[PDB]
């Protein structure tokens, strides 16, 4: 729905504002870590919770709004295929990408790609994909989602190989 | 935690700080060696007060400056720190230090003939191989409810 | 070595890699990447010292501490005290062909280093150049419509060429190491200063310093992934 | 805060020596017989929590570096609003996320650090 | 009339990309590299070891493509017939040889890349490609060897001539190392690794720095290497390393190094220290000193210079590397990212075939000094090159 989309986009707008304050806050040195956890690790932990919790609300939004005749929903309700995350990523928002448990890292110096300026910790800059698949990804998000993906394809071959030897 | 006191957030901190391994290193802002030859007064304006408290000794002086936050974030006294240092070194090193109210935390040590090597190794022993509180091997400890 | 590196943006495809053992070690060049063939450095070396580079044998750091170290294929040849002058000239020269286009030149401003590489095997890609000014207000792409028409006249006659575009300083090739010192716009419209609810969200130009712009973002893909329709609407695996 | 001294004759390094009798600090050379009296009594410092290097990179041309973000903060000295800014350039796990700003008219450096113990940088 | 100065828009990109592909096509990486091999690298492989102990090779010409026949003999070869006949779309190579006293000419077959400047197809029109039975959409960039189409796959490696620093994990007695793989465009492709190592982990006692030079069987204290190069006083040695007199932290880290080199106070001694670590007992001093010099002049940072006056240049560069190692040990700079693709190089046809035809022209040039070390008094094996290529 149009109305559901506007709610999803506001849901997302509010998480990015949460992030912006927790930013400004660490930037003025007012944030505390707590106990053996570095400042930057506390920062990250928080921004990722915000951004996940956004994904999820945005996804609950979409699920709700779909009708019983919605055939995606009919498959999910029957149990025959698909789950919430799939509704969510298709229709509301795909979300934070990650490589080794963390946001996309600064592989150029102090930046994730040359289209960004240095020292940028914002959602966009480190891998939040705000768009759903229906809407499509931008180029930057597209590349970070492929970073992520790639890590599953490798992880998957290593699992398969590791598991097979254990099994024997 | 022990059956009574297992919903004391404060008795859990205590238990955290009796177990979490703590070295001088983790509380110490900077160490310095000064040539301060006369062990009854001092080239250091600030420790006039600390010396001023004393009802053999090296002219080379090692002097550490400790962090108030970290010292209380691990429920540490100067007294305990000094006591720790001392029974590590014993008669082989002479140590005095700033009392608790004192505003800055200072430890100042001297030996008891070539005498600055000993000091920079001695300093390394300080900073790494002196267990202040806690148990070996245990690096962080976290509360969770 | 298996993982998709940020630095492979625009040079190797982020999608095409085999499954299994070769995953991530076999790659495919992006549609527009190229690889240097190598080019001899001696006229650049000569040029530098015509332009003030001071030789290592004279260098006394305690007496010129602000100095920029100048390296060519990995050799520290000396030190220069206005690397901004030197750098504006070097690039002008590569934008006109007097330095070969596939030479890479990086100044690192805060590291006080200027590194140049004329060796084979470096992979690169082309970008539009963005220059203040104009006269007309903002930063703008150096190519403009009149260039495009010359191009399309040429296509239709089947003489202004890709090389004409290099020669006139409109386009320039950049490698991964030089990529670190620029700022690129994703679409030409990020240079000019009520949306469609069904469009995707784009996060605007908070940027007045672009030096370059992509030609087109779909050129990060290689051959195979350039045949998928709508890849941007698909889960990446 | 050590400053480091060299022999006037050899340019080799000087080492400390106590003048046992008059209770004073000398630096001697191990290569000549040169000696000189000490400037301070501090012969060694070890910073465990250091700030040396937060500001590395600040250079006459910092403002021509297109990669640096810019802001409209005003500075304490010139009251100008042309800055570039960056995080701490120490490369620690245990760094704050504070910003350092560089005024592009008067070259003054300042921070967004609201617990600033720093004078210098 | 539309303004010629107007700004472009997104659609207008395709015009620019069309233009790139009309010029470059899709496999220019292949072609550009073979073209440069044929046109420049070939001839440069002949002008390295041109001379022997006399006889010295000059120019090369490259035939168009051709075959040694079964009977009725030597013939222009198009790529359709090589495919079909299990042929090898090859051209031959002719050098310009000289005898001179002190006490044309075929040398081979070069497999030639399709659509290179040398292959027939690169000039051909669309009609010409249909007469020759070659699809006008084929794009080139591979070889036909024994009738099979063969492509060489780009090989990714690190670049050489780059300093890289690394931490080393936990049980190691060194904590960081800085490493370069020194190399040559002119010379050979001979690959010395200098490593610069910082001994002792974070707060060990005297952390020291030592370098590993080639043939020298002990790590050498960096100050001794500075002395063998001519930079004697602690003060000059420290100023090639720490280019900032108020960095008291860097300097305090270079004190143990000053202590570790204190015994060696002049160049001769320094060389000797080195030279003995390279020579057996028995070797006389002057010979030891000279061993050391030759190591340093030839096998230490040879990307810099391998010739005689060039010691300040190496000194500085060793300095720089120790600066890099320290800036990392002092936690100012992160350890180098071994995956940054800009520090990689991908090796294509030309380079791959020069690794080979160097190696082989160096065998062929060794069989020439054996028509000649056993000549008690135009007699060359062509094939060794031909078939090493093809093989
Ligand atoms: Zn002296
Ligand atoms: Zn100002």
């Amino acid at each position: 729905d149009g109305p559901t989309m506007r709610e999803i986009t506001e849901t997302i707008a509010e998480a990015k504002k949460k992030v912006l304050d927790v930013t400004k806050e660490a930037q003025a040195n007012l944030l505390t870590a707590k106990h053996g956890m570095t400042l930057r690790e506390s920062f990250e932990d928080n921004v990722v919770r915000f951004l996940n919790e956004a994904r999820d609300k945005a996804g609950r939004l979409a699920e709700v709004n779909l009708k019983d005749l919605n055939n995606v929903k009919q498959m999910v309700m029957a149990g025959s295929k698909g789950s919430f995350i799939n509704i969510a990523q298709m229709s509301a928002c795909v979300g934070q990408q990650s490589v080794e448990g963390k946001r996309i890292a600064f592989g150029f110096v102090d930046r994730t790609l040359p289209h960004f300026s240095k020292d940028d910790y914002s959602p966009e800059s480190k891998g939040f994909v705000e768009n759903s698949y229906l809407r499509g990804l931008t180029p930057q998000e597209f590349f970070f989602h492929a970073m992520g993906g790639r890590e599953g394809l490798i992880d998957t071959a290593v699992k398969t190989a590791e598991t097979g030897y254990i099994q024997r | 935690l022990e059956p009574g006191h297992a919903a004391d957030q404060e008795q859990a901190k205590l238990i955290r700080s009796a177990i979490e391994h703590t070295t001088l290193k983790s509380v110490t802002i900077a160490s310095e060696i000064y040539y301060d030859p006369d062990p009854r007064s001092t080239v250091i304006p600030e420790d006039e007060e600390i010396i001023q408290l004393h009802l053999q000794q090296s002219p080379w002086l090692l002097r550490l400056e400790l962090d108030r936050a970290a010292m209380n974030d691990k429920d540490l006294t100067m007294g305990q720190v000094g006591e720790r240092i001392k029974q590590t070194f014993k008669n082989d090193l002479f140590v005095i230090w700033s009392e608790d109210n004192d505003e800055k935390l200072i430890i100042r040590c001297r030996v008891v003939a070539e005498e600055d090597h000993m000091l920079k190794k001695i300093e390394n022993t300080m900073l790494e191989n002196i267990t202040l509180r806690g148990v070996e091997n245990i690096e962080r400890v976290v509360m969770m409810k | 070595p298996r993982q998709l590196h940020n630095t492979h943006w625009g040079l190797v495809c982020p999608a095409e890699t085999p499954e299994g053992q070769a995953c991530g070690l076999v790659k495919n060049l992006s549609l527009m990447s190229c690889i240097s063939v190598g080019t001899d450095p001696m006229p650049i070396i000569t040029f530098l010292s015509e332009w003030g580079m001071e030789p290592l044998e004279d260098y006394v750091p305690h007496q010129s501490p602000d100095a920029t170290r100048v390296f060519v294929n990995g050799v520290w040849h000396g030190v220069h005290r206005n690397p901004a002058r030197l750098m504006e000239t070097l690039r002008t020269l590569r934008r006109k062909g007097d330095i070969n286009p596939e030479v890479s030149m990086i100044r690192d401003i805060r590291e006080k280093e200027l590194k140049i590489f004329t060796d084979a095997g470096r992979v690169y890609r082309p970008l539009f150049i963005v220059e203040d000014d104009e006269s007309l207000g903002h930063k703008e792409l150096k190519v403009r419509k009149g260039h495009i028409a010359k191009l399309m006249a040429t296509e239709y006659q089947d003489e202004y060429t890709w090389s004409s575009l290099l020669n006139e300083g409109l386009v320039e090739y950049i490698d991964a190491e030089e990529e670190e010192s620029i700022l690129i716009a994703m679409q030409p419209e990020d240079l000019e200063p009520d949306v469609d609810p069904a469009k995707r969200i784009r996060v605007s130009h908070h940027a007045t310093t672009f030096t370059h712009c992509e030609i087109h973002p779909s050129m990060i893909l290689g051959v195979a992934a350039s045949i998928i329709p709508f890849p941007d609407h698909n889960q990446s695996p | 805060m050590t400053t480091f001294r060299f022999c006037r004759d050899c340019n080799n390094m000087l080492y400390p020596r106590e003048d046992k009798e008059n209770n004073r600090l000398l630096f001697e050379c191990r290569t000549c017989s040169y000696v000189e009296e000490a400037g301070s009594p501090l012969v060694y410092r070890h910073e465990l929590i250091t700030n040396i290097g937060e500001t590395a990179g600040v250079v006459q041309d910092i403002g021509s570096d297109p990669t640096l973000p810019r802001s409209d903060r005003e500075c304490p000295k010139c009251h100008s609003r042309e800055n570039v800014f960056f995080q701490s350039q120490q490369r620690r796990k245990d760094t704050s996320m504070v910003l350092f700003f560089v005024c592009l008219s008067c070259s003054h450096i300042f921070t967004s650090d609201q617990k600033n113990k720093r004078t210098q940088f | 009339f539309e303004d010629e100065s107007a700004p472009i828009t997104a659609e207008d990109s395709w015009a620019v990309i069309s233009a790139f592909f009309r010029e470059k096509g899709l496999v220019s990486q292949q072609l550009d590299s073979f073209n440069q091999f044929v046109d420049y690298t070939l001839q440069d492989i002949i002008c390295e070891d041109s001379t022997l102990i006399e006889i010295s090779f000059g120019k090369i010409y490259v035939t168009k493509p051709m075959v040694n026949e079964s009977d009725g003999v030597t013939h222009a070869l198009y790529p359709q017939e090589a495919r079909l006949r299990n042929l090898t779309y090859s051209s031959g190579l002719f050098v310009d040889v000289k005898k001179r006293t002190y006490e044309k000419v075929f040398i081979g077959r070069l497999p030639i890349m399709l659509r290179s400047k040398n292959c027939y197809l690169s000039e051909a029109t669309e009609s010409d490609l249909y007469k020759l039975k070659e699809c006008p959409f084929d794009m080139g960039g591979y070889f036909i060897i024994n009738g099979s189409e063969k492509v060489l796959i780009a090989q990714e490696r690190s670049a050489g001539n780059i300093v890289q620093v690394f931490k080393k994990a936990a049980p190691s007695p060194i904590s960081h190392v800085a490493e370069i793989r020194s190399a040559l465009e002119k010379g050979s492709r001979f690959i010395s690794t200098l490593q610069v190592k910082l001994y002792g982990r974070e707060g060990s006692s005297a952390r020291t720095i030592k370098a590993t030079l080639p043939y020298i069987k002990q790590d050498i204290p960096i100050v001794i290497i500075f002395r063998a190069l001519g930079i004697i006083p602690d003060g000059e040695i420290l100023e090639h390393i720490c280019y900032d007199v108020n960095d008291w932290q860097m300097l305090e880290m270079l004190k143990p190094c000053v202590e570790d080199g204190f015994v060696i106070q002049d160049r001769e001694t320094a060389l000797d220290f080195i030279g003995r670590r390279g020579t057996a007992l028995g070797i006389k001093k002057e010979k030891r000193i000279q061993y050391a010099k030759d190591i340093l002049q030839k096998e230490f940072l040879p990307h810099i210079t391998q010739l005689e006056g060039f010691e300040s240049r190496k000194a500085f560069f060793l300095g720089y590397m120790i600066n890099r190692l320290l800036l990392c040990a002092l936690d100012r700079k992160d350890q180098d990212d071994r995956d940054h693709f800009g520090k990689k190089r991908l090796d294509l046809a030309g380079p791959l075939l020069a690794q080979l035809f160097k190696t082989l022209f160096k065998k062929l040039t060794k069989d020439i000094f054996r028509y000649m070390q056993r000549t008690v008094e135009l007699a060359i094996n062509a094939k060794t090159i031909t078939s090493g290529l093809k093989y």
